[PDB]
RNA sequence: UGACGGAGCCAGCGAGUCUAACCUUGGCCGAGAGGUCUUGGUAAAAACUCCGUCGU
């Protein structure tokens, strides 16, 4: 009888805890689907899991490689004239005249 | 349900061309309309008078 | 390393060192 | 055609003016071009090649 | 509508205008149809959720009127809104 | 030499020529066989003569159909127009006549564009 | 090495760089490049195959610092699939295109995105000779974005024999970083020549002297050939330079 | 943290739109180079 | 009745020794005219079918 086994804030941003980590991660402002990727990757977080199942140390984690990611090896690529002009204009039509 | 109200211009006058939020984009927009204006009647006339 | 068809390969190929093959 | 006029206001100005090649073909300013400014329409009565300068005589 | 600026024609305000287009000044009454969009929006109905309305125009256009919007009380800016409705064909929150 | 037809289905631009001989049952469209032939959903249109008349009569015969112009539904009825006057042509010329009839009639009680191109030449009003 | 003991060349060097920083309309230019006068005529036809040079004592740059595009020859499911598999070469490049789809998805004013989007673009040797008609224009005159051509694996050609198509991850990969590190050169029939040799805010004075020095000696030493040793008859002089900068003399015959 | 936030947010909750008749609110040595290059140009 | 990527695949017109950019940074040669190289910026079959991803 006894059995014992929804938003989440990360860089000033809320994530939906339904989401996928990385398509959870790509609303962050500067993340795409890639980067979000290749965070996941290096910070050992199974793609699989739902955001809300994150634990703290992987969001710890996840922080410390968004942050800084140059000393993770992260790729560098992831991270008045018209007046002159109406003037001209009248004095063409004035010449015109 | 919730509630809103209605967003609208008082004394509305659609031949009134509309408020802008920033005094020079509607300075530059009252401007290139100027232009376009003078270039096309001018554009017409020359052609008229070469004819 | 010469390819008959293509005689711009022998010239402007990238030299590979040891040191560029051992992982960062 | 493109160096002749400076801007499409110039080119209305010579609408219909006659205009003819160095090798002899004769042609017309049919149209300005909107885009860039000086560059015109012409038509010639025969096919002219790259080489070939217009010329408009006027006094 | 007709220009003075716009205005909702009304069968008190404007009768020598109206007179000008030739249409009766007994049939020239938007109030009614503000007294009666009062009483429906605030009526438990709406706020139930229960209740759309619609309006026919005489001129023969028709306006949907959202369950949400909260019409101005005075009818003065209840007829600024309709000029408003009727030329951009639209009204926005 | 060994006895063959020629025949030919049109359908708008697409042209297809078919030719059918003496064999062991190989159709073939552009070189491979007539179970790759593409759309997929409109596949069954040109096994519609196989089907209609029965493999056993293909399987003394090799058909061997190119195509050439006009788009893909076009070409679905070229093929199919062309493989149907191939086989009535060769049953007529190497089989009996009364198999040739029976054919024909086949054909023509199903579909008559199997046989007689469908031109939708225009007509002013 | 009398090049870098010569004081002219370091003063030119600080000129360059103070000047760079005071002058607002060179705020953009960030490479420093060599003009040499070679005495005599090269005589060879210009290729636009990079010719890579070794800078042995420092390296100019780092595969993971540049956008790099790898073209790819038809079809490309092989190496994509390989390349982004393989931890190595998993964030090598920011994309992979092959030729055919390159010229129909990219044309036009898209070439121009394509150019500035990307710092690097290396591309398999047998499909370079076809890139000048696809790139166009753009990327082919300056040699800033020149392609680089580079070996897929480490299969040969032998004559009336199909080779292998395979792809070698980390060959590739060593190959990518050999380009990076090392500059390259464009041979020309004409006695002008121009190599890149630092980063304005990343190489320190003594190392772009450094790294001239090994540009001249490879590309003077007769060893080398046919990649270096293409400067025969000795150097008339050299300059120091920006793309928009002048040529201020760093040695002269 | 403490109780007393959320005694605050309890209060708050019961406190936490139009109403009955509420109307709609109402409203040098470079330059030397340089310089030598020009004079080169000029005395040509 | 989407976006991204990959794969498969189907036309008919059309062939004048004629088809075609601009603005810059500098090296060299040349009495000049000009020639060559170098350099940065700006401008410039599809439908269809199948597969994989996100998701309204």
């Amino acid at each position: 009888s006894l059995v014992v086994q929804h938003i989440l804030r990360l860089l000033n941003t809320n994530v939906d805890g339904n989401i996928k980590i990385v398509y959870a991660l790509t609303t962050i402002k500067g993340v795409g689907r890639r980067y979000s990727n290749l965070v996941c990757k290096k910070a050992d977080v199974d793609l699989h899991k739902r955001a809300g199942e994150l634990t703290q140390e992987e969001l710890e984690r996840i922080v410390q490689i968004m942050q800084n990611p140059t000393h993770y090896k992260i790729p560098a690529w992831f991270l008045t004239l018209a007046n002159n002009v109406e003037s001209k204009l009248r004095d063409d039509l004035e010449r015109l005249k | 349900i919730p509630t809103h109200a209605p967003k609208y211009e008082e004394n509305f006058n659609p031949d009134k061309k509309s408020y802008d939020p920033d005094r020079t984009r509607s300075e530059i927009n009252k401007m290139k309309a100027q232009l376009k204006k003078e270039r096309k009647f001018t554009m017409k006339e020359i052609r008229k008078d070469a004819k | 390393v010469k390819d008959h068809r293509y005689p711009g390969l022998t010239p402007g190929l990238a030299p590979v060192g040891l040191s560029d093959e051992e992982d960062s | 055609i493109k160096d002749m006029f400076s801007s499409a206001m110039e080119v209305a100005r010579f609408e219909g003016a006659q205009i003819k090649t160095v090798s002899g073909i004769r042609g017309e300013i049919k149209r300005a071009l909107s885009k860039p400014e000086g560059h015109y329409r012409a038509a010639f009565e025969d096919k002219i090649l790259m080489s070939d300068i217009v010329i408009l005589r006027s006094w | 509508t007709h220009k003075i600026k716009y205005v909702l024609l009304n069968c008190d305000d404007h009768q020598g205008l109206l007179k000008k287009m030739g249409r009766d000044i007994s049939e020239a009454r938007p109030d009614i149809t503000h007294q009666c969009l009062l009483t429906l929006l605030d009526s438990p109905i709406n706020k139930a959720g229960k209740l759309q309305v619609y309006i026919q125009t005489s001129r023969g256009i028709l306006i949907e009127v959202n369950p949400t919007v909260r019409i101005p009380r005075t009818f003065k800016r209840f007829s600024g809104l309709m000029v408003q409705l009727l030329h951009k064909l639209s009204i926005r929150s | 030499a060994v006895p063959s037809v020629q025949t030919f289905g049109k359908k708008k631009s697409a042209t297809a020529v078919a030719h059918v001989k003496a064999g062991k049952g190989l159709i073939k469209v552009n070189g491979s066989p007539i179970t790759l032939v593409e759309p997929e959903i409109l596949r069954f249109k040109v096994y519609e003569p196989l089907l209609l008349v029965g493999l056993d009569k293909f399987s003394n015969i090799d058909i061997r159909v190119r195509v050439t112009g006009g788009g893909h539904v076009s070409q679905v009825y070229a093929i199919r127009q062309a493989i149907a006057k191939g086989l009535v042509a060769y049953h007529q010329k190497y089989v009996d006549e009364q198999s040739k009839n029976e054919l024909k009639k086949a054909f023509t009680s199903y579909d008559r564009t199997l046989l007689i191109a469908d031109s939708r030449r225009p007509e002013p009003k | 090495n009398d090049i870098i003991k010569s004081g002219l060349a370091e003063k030119a060097l600080k000129a360059l760089i103070l000047q760079c920083e005071e002058n607002p309309s060179l705020k953009n230019d960030k490479d420093i490049h060599i003009i040499i006068n070679t005495g005599k005529k090269m005589g060879i036809n210009r290729d636009n195959i990079p010719r890579i040079i070794p800078l042995t004592k420092y390296k100019l740059f780092k595969p993971r610092d540049l956008n790099i595009l790898l073209i790819t020859k038809d079809p490309s499911a092989l190496y994509r699939e390989t390349l982004t598999k393989d931890e190595h070469t998993s964030e090598l490049f920011k994309e992979i295109i092959s030729v055919k789809n390159l010229r129909r998805r990219f044309k036009g004013s898209k070439l121009t995105q394509l150019y500035k989007d990307f710092d690097l673009v290396v591309a398999d040797y047998r499909v370079h000779h076809l890139l000048p008609e696809v790139l166009g224009s753009r990327f082919y005159h300056g040699s800033k974005k020149l392609p680089y051509m580079i070996r897929m694996s480490k299969e040969v050609k032998l004559k009336r024999q199909q080779m292998v198509e395979k792809c070698d991850p980390i060959y590739v990969r060593a190959q990518l970083r050999s380009i990076c590190k090392n500059t390259s050169y464009i041979p020309n029939n004409d006695n002008c020549l121009s190599v890149r040799v630092g980063y304005i805010q990343k190489h320190s004075i003594p190392e772009i002297l450094q790294n001239i020095q090994d540009t001249i000696n490879f590309l003077t030493d007769k060893s080398k050939r046919p990649q270096g040793g293409v400067i025969k008859g000795g150097i008339i002089s050299i300059f120091v330079k920006t793309s928009n900068s002048t040529s201020l003399p760093i040695y002269q015959f | 943290r403490t109780l007393r936030f959320y005694t605050s947010k309890i209060d708050q909750q019961e406190n936490k739109r139009f109403k009955g008749d509420d109307d709609i609110p109402y409203k040098d040595y470079y330059q030397q180079v340089q310089r030598g290059k020009q004079d080169k140009k000029i005395s040509r």
